[PDB]
RNA sequence: CGCGGGGUGGAGCAGCCUGGUAGCUCGUCUGGCUCAUAACCAGAAGAUCGUCGGUUCAAAUCCGGCCCCCGCAACCA
RNA sequence: GCUUGAGUCUCGUAGAGGGGGGUAGAAUUCCAGGUGUAGCGGUGAAAUGCGUAGAGAUCUGGAGGAAUACCGGUGGCGAAGGCGGCCCCCUGGACGAAGACUGACGCUCAGGUGCGAAAGCGUGGGGAGCAAACAGGAUUAGAUACCCUGGUAGUCCACGCCGUAAACGAUGUCGACUUGGAGGUUGUGCCCUUGAGGCGUGGCUUCCGGAGCUAACGCGUUAAGUCGACCGCCUGGGGAGUACGGCCGCAAGGUUAAAACUCAAAUGAAUUGACGGGGGCCCGCACAAGCGGUGGAGCAUGUGGUUUAAUUCGAUGCAACGCG
RNA sequence: UUGAGCCUUGAUGUGUAGGAUAGGUGGGAGGCUUUGAAGUGUGGACGCCAGUCUGCAUGGAGCCGACCUUGAAAUACCACC
């Protein structure tokens, strides 16, 4: 994004913030208007969020290991 | 040939190709080299190694302008984009700062529908 | 007819690496023991970077 | 196989010279299950490699071998529709055996009168960097070095030694 | 692609061999390069059945069809073979 | 009916805008690859440089003569 | 008469609720100019395409159109359809606290009227990007397709029409009652706001589960539980939401809506298998790494065919073909 | 800004052979220099990456020709180009 600093620099910070927000929004916006399935993909994503949270929570009983 | 001191290294880094345009501070071009023109063809253009060979074949043929230090702009979410700046640390340059000029619209025009 | 290859330790690595590259952003198909889950996830996170470097 | 880093057995060294590489070389051109006449071909060829080279025989064979041993070797892979070759580094056990297989095939070509004369001349041009197995060596290096742009995922040669 | 005809209790007449051969040739031309085809005709007191084994580059593929008059069984077998061929063909295209 | 330009692998042409060794894509031949054809990649031969002359050490390159083209004309017996 | 149902008033509260107007930034495209030169673009691979007439890239300027990244929240508002930059003007509804006021003014509603995504149609503008039709390149046995390169209606605005959608919560509206938990959002009361604190209280909403219900799946105080009021609709599958007739519409067509015939089924949910060009894990001469073969040749042996007086009979994918 | 033409000048012309980035032809042992020398403070061109031109010295009074290799002998010097 914007990295300038003193002599140990230039790679890790930049590939971090660059890679995350860059690859996110460009890999999203590169095609597929969709108009309809951000609704479905957010609904499935967040239903999977509550199912993963409750699933790990009630899966915190035992596993016989 | 102009005897320039510093330059600005734009790296267009699309999916199918990387082109590397080393310019000056002013914004007008001094020399460019692509990942297609370095012998790599078709699918082989779409590798980081062809971007590295592109940055080499630009970093010489900008020798005659005498650039000690350059900035790095990188546009495009491609498979190059990091090997091509390792290939500018290694090519004998002083990297001033690295930016990101990847165009993110505050969603405007409509993208294509492409895949099935 | 001989014995198992790299006894699930760095086979658990490459299962997590192949499963890391071919999507599966679950990180929820590992083993359950610690010494194999640790590097199923280790190969998974080593495969996310190898997904960023390519298409 | 899927399983089994296999319990490996070693070989007998060569009688006339203190070498197991040479005994492996006898086992390469040991066609049809017959070791003795292959030993006579190898000894009969290293003698005229000594007289047609001046230097000693074991160093003659080894210097003649290191000009055909490879470094990179292609592995054909397919993803989707493409089927490109990807350079893997050869492991140094496979290295010299892959050299000797090319020497022995290039000696089964080239046809002169006798097999010891064919293999003797083929090792001579392998010292001269001139014959057939150096052309196959340079073919392998040209196509692995030409396809050098592929270093990837997990199906080949994990981290280091 | 050479078609070999054989018959268990079914006397293979020359008009029977002409028709089967034509149908097989037509199918071979339409779907894939085929190397060899074995045809077996069985009659079991009621059921006119037919077997076919196609040897194609990928490998063997087989089908079987029971009918009423032998001709019907042959037609069923040929359609089944064509369906199997479509599966094998783009099973080894799969770009 | 005289001026110009071209004669170089099978073909298209660079070489010759300062004489010293024949070059690139295809077609054509291998090999790797592919289920086979393909596509990709890596190698190889492919010419006495249109024919005779001469100008110097040595000419595809410079100059005469001939043949074949392509244009410009002269084309009002 | 009465105030609990319903409604009004005084304070606030949040909100992509609606209509009109204006404006901002990023990006895409084009045009003019500069630098610069051999490729760009695209795919699973490619080619069509664009480029030595200077493209792609990079910089400066300008034009025009459209949509509003982040905030963005199983968050919010709306009767539903739906509504996301920011600001102004006009305007609807909901909610809560404390009172006052009217006094059953209420619920539902056939016909009717109104609103009603997208596509489409008419008139006039506008046209960046995308994109049916269409062209071309591929792919394929074929490929009027998916993939690629282009590209016109349309997408946008103003005014009319159409009146349908998987218009879905596949759940009519209104009201009452009936164990819990975890959250979201939005008000409000008290107390040590003394600390993002504690205890209650209303509204809207998300998930999980109790009895109960259900054919099961599942629903479960926002019910598909227990009841009440009113309306719409169903009576085997196909024919068929089709024909004829009416009504509406510029048309496309929408609504209302049969019958002859034909079948003994059609269906919903769940089960055990089998199957998948679904997934995960393990293994196999399955692939990879190699060695030697078969297919070319002569001959042996077996089989099919043909022949014959008979060429005895059987074995026929793997699992018949030097087999009995 | 910019071609084109014309003068006046000034650089450039490494095949092979090799002391060498020798252009041709002809003449040809005379000029260079203390009008403050080879090296380089220096700064470039060319650059067929090895050698030549000129800018300023702090040095300061020096160099080749015939005589070694070549179809060829020297921008040792000059003329015509």
């Amino acid at each position: 994004i914007k990295v300038r600093e003193n002599e140990p620099f230039d790679v890790a910070l930049r590939r971090f913030k660059r890679s995350c927000e860059k690859a996110g929004v460009l890999a999203e916006v590169r095609r597929r208007e969709f108009y309809e399935k951000p609704t479905t993909e957010r609904k499935r994503a967040k239903a999977s969020a509550v199912k993963r949270h409750a699933k790990k929570l009630a899966r915190e009983n035992a596993r016989r290991t | 040939r102009k005897q320039v001191s510093d330059g600005v290294a734009h790296i267009h880094a699309s999916f199918n190709n990387t082109i590397v345009t080393i310019t000056d501070r002013q914004g007008n071009a001094l020399g460019w080299a692509t990942a297609g023109g370095s012998g790599f063809r078709g699918s082989r253009k779409s590798t980081p190694f062809a971007a590295q060979v592109a940055a080499e074949r630009c970093a010489d043929a900008v020798k005659e302008y005498g650039i000690k230090n350059l900035e790095v702009m990188v546009k495009g979410p491609g498979p190059g984009r990091e090997s091509t700046i390792r290939a500018l640390n290694a090519a004998g340059f002083r990297i001033t700062n690295i930016t990101d000029v990847t165009p993110i619209p505050h969603n405007g025009c409509r993208p294509p529908k492409k895949r099935r | 007819m001989k014995r198992q290859k790299r006894d699930r330790l760095e086979r658990a690595h490459q299962r997590g690496y192949q499963a890391g590259i071919a999507g599966r952003s679950k990180e929820m198909c590992p083993y359950q023991t610690l010494n194999q889950r640790s590097q199923w996830l280790g190969g998974w996170r080593e495969a996310m970077a190898d997904r960023v470097v390519m298409a | 196989p899927r399983r089994r880093v296999i319990g490996q057995r070693k070989i007998l060294p060569d009688p006339k010279f203190g070498s197991e590489l040479l005994a492996k070389f006898v086992n390469i051109l040991m066609v049809d299950g017959k070791k003795s006449t292959a030993e006579s071909i190898v000894y009969s060829a290293l003698e005229t490699l000594a007289q047609r080279s001046g230097k000693s025989e074991l160093e003659a064979f080894e210097v003649a071998l290191e000009n055909v041993r490879p470094t990179v070797e292609v592995k054909s892979r397919r993803v989707g529709g493409s089927t490109y070759q990807v350079p893997v580094e050869v492991r140094p056990v496979r290295r010299n055996a892959l050299a000797m297989r090319w020497i022995v095939e290039a000696a089964r070509k080239r046809g002169d009168k006798s097999m010891a004369l064919r293999l003797a001349n083929e090792l001579s041009d392998a010292a001269e960097n001139k014959g057939t197995a150096v052309k196959k060596r340079e073919d392998v290096h040209r196509m692995a070095e030409a396809n050098k742009a592929f270093a990837h995922y997990a199906w080949l040669s994990l981290r280091s030694a | 692609m050479q078609l070999n005809i054989t018959g268990n209790n079914v006397e293979i007449t020359e008009a029977l061999r002409e028709f089967v051969t034509a149908k097989f040739a037509k199918l071979e031309q339409y779907f894939d390069r085929i190397n060899q085809v074995y045809v077996v005709l069985k009659v079991e007191k009621v059921t006119h059945t037919s077997d076919a084994t196609l040897h194609v580059d990928g490998g063997e593929l087989h089908a079987s069809a029971e009918g009423q008059d032998m001709y019907a069984a042959i037609d069923g077998l040929i359609d089944k073979l064509a369906r199997q061929l479509t599966k094998h063909k783009d099973k080894l295209k799969q770009h």
